């Protein structure tokens, strides 16, 4: 029957992901029965309906009392616990934890969620230590029954791996480097203020921040030819959502900025329909909220030089197509659950 | 360990520790 | 000898507070010799120096060990508890306290630096309770020197409560309503997010945001006349410093825009010069950064209707003339210490 | 007959109000079939289909040729001429010019429309001079069908308008002071660059920028017992839609902030319904994107002082909101055309 | 004597050209007596004081009056002529115009200011057409005196080209693809708006906007060696200065990330200094308000694959810096003077 | 009059020139 | 009493805590 | 030419046709 499932973090990706799947939830073998969050029922089903990204939910009434929220008279169980060991799983019979705080990124610390009773924990990004790790798309078909910890990556990674695939089966990619603008996320100060990582001490909204990324070198996992052969950083910027992947690629085969443009629109119509995206259209950032793709490649940015250097760029919303992952990799794993 | 390095290993979600990798 | 003084936290107004003491420290009865806050010496060494709003520090070198912070040579111990009760206050021989945590405001909690071993607490807030509360320019004289625990009032006090005196004493006020539109604070979450508060919650650099106040009641803890008679709301706007109060008052001797332009501008060049600047320019908020003035009427937008409804609108640097303000009650702490 | 409409101006409110008029158009007794505007076809369908606060038009086709743009197939013709008296207007049996360019809002200046052959001219901003103005929801029964020139005041005195009437009718306004903390708008250069009017000069999303504002003095054209009473200026801040109005009023009947509250809620249920909405949850700017009302009252920032002073807060999204009133204006000027 | 110099437009660059004469004109061989702009000379005045970027003027009194600005005594002539052929550089005695307008970047549209009277011309940006450019540090000792009409290039092109030389005579370049993180300027708008180019019409403190640029090929032009071997876009995100250029390069000369470190690091310190800055700071893009080098590398996130593959990073202040670099090179054609 | 002055009556939708009365 | 509430009682300076009277 | 790209023509520093190459 439907796999019972837990948020653990009720944030940007908890939100996000629990949006997606109560407009998607008439297909799905998913329940979502439980929340935990720092916070109460009250404060989850407000910012779950009040979103300044989002707009207001219109699907479903949202409301809580003490004890649950509701979406549309589903009863969403809430409990506040920041030490997972401690969490109602058992007697909440949850299957699968969406593991959304961004602290048990480990399997020490994911493995937590199993002490406490779940079966499986996704982890809404990449993972620190030996964790399978998946991008819908690139690799969710190698998803072995029998991990009972996986990792979503990141949302940087879910844009780029399905390019990088594309360019590499056509071209050959020998090197890569990668640059993300990315929009500022919940890491950063809002004011100068106490960080362990000077740049993210930095006010986040008049500032462009570099911050190292492992997102190119985590391209090699899902595509396990090019380990070592990528790299890249970030430059967080004062916008509040959505992001561009600059990638500048060395290629085996020699090519032209059409044809780069040409293989990346035929799989687009094909093998990665509905993950990349291909756009001829000039659009700003904006005009990307809600994109349902992993990737749209900005067709008009491609350029080649000297036949192998190889410069694409493609738009993602970090958080709303990054959360359409993670349920799509959710209900993968419910269809194929052992 | 500094005070700030044992604060930030017992509250990985302060404002003060926290790291995403976007 | 002189005032030994420790920082509480070393945030917007720690930090300022620090740099404003460094300007001014050869004409200073004090000496900051030690600094608590969450974060290390190396990490205050680099927040102080590099500052998105005021810029590199330019008067000393700023330099940090394990141990201290160094501002020209000169050694700031450093400690990091966020418990009071424990810090080193006797051992240091701190004399006065500043505060500026955020946290420690009602009588209770400040009171835990006394069992420390402070001499002296200012809250660079408004206190909970019955802490005296001072506004420099306006009461700043009836400060008693047995006082073990005081507050500075906040930002919006500091430059609402010298208008209203100006205002009351030339035309006697019955009643007045503010509202401040302030730049965004460490207290509002960066994107949506969870907090107690729910206007809190919403991302700051992306919304108007109003808040409760209770800036324009304490006018009447400094003015006691006025006790009752004031009261007013914030709106937080997508600004990282500098703020506007915006008053309306019921007075009892009729008036006109002239002459209340002219009943400020006399202050300002007499018994409140330093505290309120008076311009007929026409300027925008960024032209107030690092202001030193409380308060700066802005005399184009000055208007009053039917001869007792009068309203008046002022800037005010939140960060720095504020902490301008606390090392003024500071120094003037210090130069009535027994 | 239909009566049929042309667009000056295709800007903000141009567009707002095309989107609005498109989404009503099954109930509409307007047809619009002309655009004049500085830019061409293609770009004014790019514009009006991807829109950066409203998102991508959701609702029907848009496209364009050399002549026209096509909303779901129907045409509307374009043409680029900034002086309006060589307007196709009696070519193209223009009955209402829309006049949303900001520049032609005197007689002497929407009169040339008349001159071209349009029969009547609806300015989207306060007219200058003897122009009939009208608030929907507050005067706009008292329009005369002979009128040739009217305006529908902006988008503050929209917001304002009903809540002083339904205020005055309760407790009997005296004075009032108005403060608009609004969104920029496109008057104001984006880095500090030229201008006749110093502030507007000013970098729009780096500052709060006061203005002097007509919109409270205008609220007496519209509540004539008003006239004279009413004052205010607005302040200019970093979001790029959604405004809020703060209205201080002495009041003749001793008043609390419950009955203020209850009698605007009465009224929003009522003779108001439709034009004020009351909102008694803690939202932010950013939730009333989209809103149709006119003013939604802030209950929770209602205070009284004295019995008779009485401070309001009313949010409006001024450029939907007001184009929605635009649109109420002008399907009330065809249900009484000749 | 001295070179007497007239402003062709007192925009961004215009005063940031201004100022940094004012702090530099005690060794200058420069004289600005002469400044054309659509404003009048209050207004030229007022924005020279008040800047949101750079913070009031504090080297000098700034007044005007009808005829003339003053800075510290010296008078400086206003006039207000769009069309250049009409401008009294004859009766002015202008031997130099700074062409800042954007506007007259041919050699047809600058030599308007020949015929006007004026012996030559500098424009603040790339030329368009057969236009002699030079950046300072890499090829301006190839100026030669008889040339009246020069370009400086542009922001990004003063950024890139000196690390293009660097690594090109240390490791010898191949190709190259650069991708810009730029701050918005006023060629865009500040809400969505008519505009000819579709992505410069978004709204630009809301989105990131990508242009094309000829930047990267523009390097060729002062590095003939590279005609044709560089390409690359801009990305215009919400910061209102300071940007920082991405460089991906396919070198001959197999190397390291610590290699390329060492290499810029000793250029900046013997070659390029005052030109090329190394930091090994982790800072971010408010640090370089006011950086007086035209590239600052960003040591820390250098990185190179397979030895032929290098990544750079250099911040730019692209209005004070680049405005140092007119100065410099305005200074070098008087000190070259035919 | 000042050519400023002549300007934004001539161009009242010019950059330099726009007054909305919010 | 909520967690929620105990949670901002011991730690008053947290993100979801901090309530500053500007 | 339409009357946009005269328009542009005339009056090059016009908010519509401004191109700065950053
Ligand atoms: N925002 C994005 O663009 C994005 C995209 C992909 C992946 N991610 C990843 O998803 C994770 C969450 O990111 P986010 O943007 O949603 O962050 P967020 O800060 O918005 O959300 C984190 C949520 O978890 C809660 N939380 C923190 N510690 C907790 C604990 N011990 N127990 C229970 N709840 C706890 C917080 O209160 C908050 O509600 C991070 O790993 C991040 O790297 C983010
Ligand atoms: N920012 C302003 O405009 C302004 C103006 C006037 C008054 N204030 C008041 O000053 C206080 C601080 O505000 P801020 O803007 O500097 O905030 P902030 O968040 O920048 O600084 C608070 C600092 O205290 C530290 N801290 C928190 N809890 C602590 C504890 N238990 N022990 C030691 N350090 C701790 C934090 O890590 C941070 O460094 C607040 O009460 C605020 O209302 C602020
Ligand atoms: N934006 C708001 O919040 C708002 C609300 C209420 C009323 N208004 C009023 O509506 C009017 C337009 O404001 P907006 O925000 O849409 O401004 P805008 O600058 O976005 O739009 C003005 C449009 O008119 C065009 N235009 C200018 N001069 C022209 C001419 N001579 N002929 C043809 N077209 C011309 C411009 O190119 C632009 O497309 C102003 O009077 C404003 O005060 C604006
Ligand atoms: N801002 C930057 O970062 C930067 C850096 C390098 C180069 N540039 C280049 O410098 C030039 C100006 O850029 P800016 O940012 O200073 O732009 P800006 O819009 O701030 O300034 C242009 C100035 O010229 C005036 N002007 C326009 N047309 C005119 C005419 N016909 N006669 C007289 N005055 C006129 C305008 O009123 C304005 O004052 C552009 O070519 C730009 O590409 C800009």
């Amino acid at each position: 029957s439907m796999v019972r499932v837990a948020i653990n973090g009720f944030g940007r990706i908890g939100r996000n992901f629990m949006r997606c799947w109560l407009q998607r939830k008439a297909n799905s073998k998913l329940e979502i029965v439980g929340i935990n969050d720092t916070s109460d029922p009250r404060t989850n089903a407000h910012l779950l309906k009040y979103d300044s990204m989002l707009g207001i939910f219109q699907d479903a009434e949202i409301t809580a009392d003490d004890d649950c929220i509701y979406a549309g008279g589903h009863a969403v169980k809430c409990v506040s616990d920041r030490n997972p060991e401690n969490l109602p799983w058992s007697a909440w019979g949850i299957d699968l934890v969406i593991e959304a705080t961004g602290v048990f990124t480990s399997r020490e610390g994911a493995s937590k969620h199993l002490s406490a009773g779940a079966k499986k924990v996704l982890i809404t990004a990449p993972g620190k230590g030996n964790i399978p790790t998946y991008v819908v798309g690139v690799n969710h078909h190698t998803y072995d029954p029998s991990e009972d910890i996986v990792s979503n990556a990141s949302c940087t990674t879910n844009c780029l791996a399905p390019i990088v695939k594309v360019l590499h089966e056509a071209f050959g990619i020998q090197q890569g480097m990668m640059t993300t603008t990315h929009s500022y996320t919940g890491d950063q100060r809002l004011l100068d203020a106490s960080h362990r990582d000077l740049r993210r001490a930095r006010a986040a909204a008049m500032n462009i921040v570099p911050t190292s990324t492992g997102a190119a070198k985590a391209v090699g996992l899902v595509i396990p030819e090019l380990q070592g052969k990528l790299n890249g950083i970030a430059l967080r910027v004062p916008t509040p959502n959505v992001s561009v992947v600059d990638f500048v690629a060395q290629v085996e085969k020699p090519t032209i900025a059409e044809q780069v443009n040409q293989v990346i629109k035929e799989a687009s119509e094909t093998t990665m329909k509905g993950i990349i995206h291909y756009s001829e259209l000039e659009l700003v950032s904006s005009d990307y909220r809600g994109h349902n793709a992993s990737s749209i490649l900005d067709a008009s940015l491609t350029m080649v030089l000297g036949g192998n250097l190889v410069k694409v760029v493609a738009w993602y919303d970090n958080e709303w197509g990054y959360s359409q992952r993670v349920l799509d990799l959710a209900e993968h794993m419910a269809a194929h659950w052992a | 360990k500094t005070s700030f390095q044992q604060y930030c290993d017992d509250n990985p979600d302060a404002a003060e520790c926290r790291i995403y990798d976007d």
